[PDB]
């Protein structure tokens, strides 16, 4: 086919607006789960050694 | 009489022995596959259209004979003049001037040379340099055809940008791998990009305002 732009140049500015929000949404929704990565790790970090303990054996023994 | 077939042949026959390295440390003979290389300068349009090509001629074949955006594709696996000029680039190894007025000013008057320019900064340049020179171009909502199995479907000129940015092949080409840019923004040489829109907030805000307004 052929592509013809600025035929309906609000309509156009829309639709891109939408994708760009998406984009937006993408990298919120990446921040987020950096952050739930981070919120993971330091509760490991603040874990007693038996708890970390009891921990990796549950989750050994259940992957077993 | 024709030094340029030896010279494309050198090219395609060995490289790296005797070939000057891309900026991010690549070999530009080696950067697309070996099949697609293949496909590429047995084609008619490489052999009709590409032989003895210059930079000049680069934007000339492009505004001349690229209508989308594509690798290869059919049965045959024939590679659009979008690939093959990209091998073409690849061949030539360009400096920043000639990319500079492809992309900004080339890019400006013709979309798919700005298309071109991008795909060939994606393949040739380092990862920090490509998301600085590429994401701006988020913002051009340009409509491009891309070849599909029957025709050509619809995408756009920040969609093309954004596939470059964000995944491991484009137009039937590895892309080299790329420090994320979370890991680039996380060691400080990026910041994080800036939407023309502005923040998501700031968009909730006016959109907020819109409604609670009459419209």
């Amino acid at each position: 086919m052929g592509t013809t732009d600025d035929v309906d140049p609000e309509a156009e500015y829309a639709a891109w607006k939408l994708r760009e929000l998406r984009r937006l949404r993408r990298e919120r929704d990446a921040i987020e789960a950096r952050e739930r990565e981070l919120a993971e790790l330091e509760r490991r970090r603040n874990l007693t050694e038996e708890e970390r303990r009891a921990e990796d054996e549950a989750h050994l023994a259940k992957q077993k | 009489p024709d030094t340029h077939r030896a010279d494309e042949r050198r090219f395609l026959d060995e490289r790296g022995s005797s070939g000057p390295l891309a900026p991010n440390g690549l070999n530009p003979a080696t950067i697309m596959e070996k099949a697609v290389r293949e496909r590429i300068v047995e084609s008619y349009f490489w052999k009709e259209q590409c032989f003895g090509v210059n930079e000049a001629d680069i934007v000339d074949r492009v505004v001349e004979h690229v209508r989308f955006v594509g690798g290869v594709t059919g049965v045959t696996q024939k590679p659009s003049p979008f690939l093959c000029l990209a091998f073409k680039l690849l061949q030539l190894a360009p400096g920043d001037d000639i990319l500079k007025e492809y992309l900004y000013f080339g890019g400006e008057k013709f979309k798919y040379l700005r298309a071109l320019a991008a795909f060939y900064i994606r393949l040739t340049r380092p990862d920090k340099e490509v998301y600085t020179l590429l994401e701006p171009f988020l913002e051009d909502r340009r409509k491009l055809r891309r070849k599909g199995k029957n025709g050509t479907s619809l995408t756009y000129m920040d969609e093309f940008i954004d596939d470059l940015l964000t995944k491991d092949r484009v137009c039937s080409t590895s892309l080299w791998k790329m420090r994320r840019r979370d890991i680039l923004e996380d060691l400080d040489l990026l910041e994080p990009r800036v939407s023309p829109l502005g923040s998501l907030e700031d968009i909730l805000e006016e959109e907020e305002q819109a409604a609670k307004n009459e419209d």
